[PDB]
């Protein structure tokens, strides 16, 4: 899932790590 | 919308503005 | 925020509504 | 990932899904 080369899809998976426990 | 304390909401708008322009 | 023209964004809002209460 | 009994998570993976192909 990437804007042009931006990988949202992974940062997006490192977002709901960061968010929880 | 927040996680605990961790603010989910912010921070994913913050990912749809840096994976965009 | 939108992939062609989906509009990802407003999907992404609603969702975090649904999930909520 | 969850909120609740709402399966934030996998609506989420659905979202990406539904906008992209």
């Amino acid at each position: 899932y990437r804007i042009x080369s931006y990988d949202f899809x992974d940062k997006f998976k490192k977002l709901l790590r960061k968010a929880a426990g | 919308y927040r996680i605990x304390s961790y603010d989910f909401x912010d921070e994913a708008e913050k990912l749809l503005r840096d994976a965009a322009g």
